[PDB]
């Protein structure tokens, strides 16, 4: 003689912990991640000017170093310098 | 290295994408970086509370 | 939670609801049926879908710095740069956490008050034809059928051509 | 907006309404009425007035800093103090920004929570008496005259001496 | 205060009460009575018991810093880490105040909330046997003795075998 309404929400079989005011791990249905924490271990040459140093830091380009002289009017908007970068001219 | 692609954020560990607003890979960088934090993860809720059945 | 819809009376969620994220499920003479309540999900998923961009516009544009690693000793200076650089570390350490806590707790409120809402919407159409269960479920006490069910599930229901069989089941 | 009344089931605004925020309109026998009630709107307003002055109680007094402007270009020095200075308004843009934020939403939640008390205050006023028609609208089931509606709004109403008619009128 | 329990319609409170947090106190025909809900009162609590180590988990570890007090008069380096100093405490102790305001509020609506949350669920479970009488008190219109009151406290009251009587009172 009568009928039966239920009102009810949507769940996941897995859920992901996040951290509320209230409570130090709670499962909600769907998270995103908001800390980049890795990286592709390789510099993009775009959209940025970027200037490898190979074998020279920017003082010794300054300088005019003989071994840097590939560098002379070199413009950049970074200057990557190398570990393996080395003085070979007058102390 | 350097490599043939586009970022707008760099860091010495490389280049990052920058849609996060946080970073944990480096305090150095370069360009539109996200901001760096100390924790290596930060989940934000996009759902409701998951009660499953049972 | 502060409603105590979701989680609260509710008790349990529908994982075999995937249309949307709040909806109906009903019993009648003519069998069981599922439907997802639209309006109820989008609001929720509008209200979710920024939440970030709002307090954070975008990332800051930071091109020449300070220098935050040395390799000798110095002194005054490289103290004072490395003190400036964990203040500031520390400092968005705690706004990054601050802000996640806040947003999570303001997000877990507010889909508990979508529920909630649905729930007090449904309730004032059903005047005095149903009664609540105490399990989020309310019991109609007249024939209901599909168009019926469909037409509370669309906001149309006409409780008056039902209020005298309503009654007369429920008072007796 | 976490309760549903404001731009909820109320669905509109009166600006007919200058009196105060929160208020009726009554339909009886004698004709249609307005007021306002002082005392919601007293404390949504009390609740709003500072808000601000309580997180910020007032502005801290600064003589002599560092300098932020530099004609010639220097190096190290004038790098952390340009690094200093950038975090520092960073910091601060930040914070104003999330306190605006958060305190806009408290806001909204707490007039649309004003609104839904005065509401469930009216209803348990009218206990048996009345019934709510879903748009914020209570419809009472009996001779209410102008004496009847203030003493609803006074908060004086005796559902008592009503509740026989009112049964009657509802239930038949 | 959102919901308007708590220095709300519930308008006082019962300074006897030390067993717990919420709780119930009845009148019947055998004799006053009172007893606390513990689990209202151990979710408070629980809600209650970090919400300061979930946003500033642990103190951070400082060893070496910068000199903070000076004898004589330098200049610019003295300058620069004076501004640091200050600007590093200015900004911490705007966190702590907003902190601290942020989580006033929300414990304050927290606990409103669980008092709420109490009184409806009570309400639910008394489906048609009571009237909520406006004071945060139920009217229930039935014999309702020791165990049928310690029932509803437990969760376990069963509305269809009072539903007859408690009709007939109050509908006569
Ligand atoms: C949780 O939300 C994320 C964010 O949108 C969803 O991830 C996306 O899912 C779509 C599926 O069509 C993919 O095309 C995107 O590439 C995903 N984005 C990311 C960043 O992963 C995710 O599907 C959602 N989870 C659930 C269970 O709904
Ligand atoms: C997903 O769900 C499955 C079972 O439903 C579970 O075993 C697993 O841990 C969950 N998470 C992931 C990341 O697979
Ligand atoms: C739902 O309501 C709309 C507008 O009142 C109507 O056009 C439609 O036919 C109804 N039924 C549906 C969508 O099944
Ligand atoms: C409203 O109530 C107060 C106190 O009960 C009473 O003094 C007054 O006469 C009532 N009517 C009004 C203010 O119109
Ligand atoms: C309360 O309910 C529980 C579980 O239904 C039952 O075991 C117990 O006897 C009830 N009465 C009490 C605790 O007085």
């Amino acid at each position: 003689s009568t009928a039966t309404l239920c009102l009810g929400h949507h769940a996941v079989p897995n859920g992901t912990l996040v951290k509320t005011i209230t409570d130090d791990q709670i499962e909600v249905t769907n998270a995103t991640e908001l800390v980049q924490s890795s990286s592709t271990g390789k510099i993009c040459n775009n959209p940025h000017r970027i200037l490898d140093g190979i074998d020279c830091t920017l003082i010794d380009a300054l300088l005019g170093d003989p071994h840097c002289d590939v560098f002379q009017n070199e413009t950049w908007d970074l200057f990557v310098e190398r570990s393996k970068a080395f003085s070979n001219c007058y102390p | 290295p350097i490599d043939t692609c586009i970022s707008e954020c760099i860091t010495p560990n490389g280049s990052i994408p920058n849609d996060k607003p946080f970073q944990n890979v480096n305090k150095i960088t370069y360009g539109a970086c996200p901001k760096y934090v100390k924790q290596n993860t930060l989940k934000l809720a996009t759902g409701m509370r998951n009660v499953p059945e049972k | 939670g502060l409603f105590g819809a979701i989680a609260g009376f509710i008790e349990n969620g529908w994982e075999g609801m995937i249309d949307g994220w709040y909806g109906f499920r009903h019993q009648n003479s003519e069998g069981t049926g599922q439907a997802a309540d639209l309006k109820s999900t989008q609001a929720a998923i509008d209200q979710i879908n920024g939440k970030l961009n709002r307090v954070i516009e975008k990332t800051n544009e930071k091109f020449h710095q300070i220098e935050k690693e040395f390799s000798e000793v110095e002194g005054r200076i490289q103290d004072l740069e490395k003190y400036v650089e964990d203040t500031k570390i520390d400092l968005w350490s705690y706004n990054a956490e601050l802000l996640v806590a806040l947003e999570n707790q303001h997000t877990i409120d507010l889909t508990d008050s979508e529920m909630n809402k649905l729930f007090e919407k449904t309730r004032r159409q059903l005047r005095e034809n149903a009664e609540d269960m105490g399990n989020g479920c309310f019991k109609i006490y007249h024939k209901c059928d599909n168009a019926c069910i469909e037409s509370i599930r669309n906001g149309t229901y006409d409780h008056d051509v039902y209020r005298d069989e309503a009654l007369n089941n429920r008072f007796q």
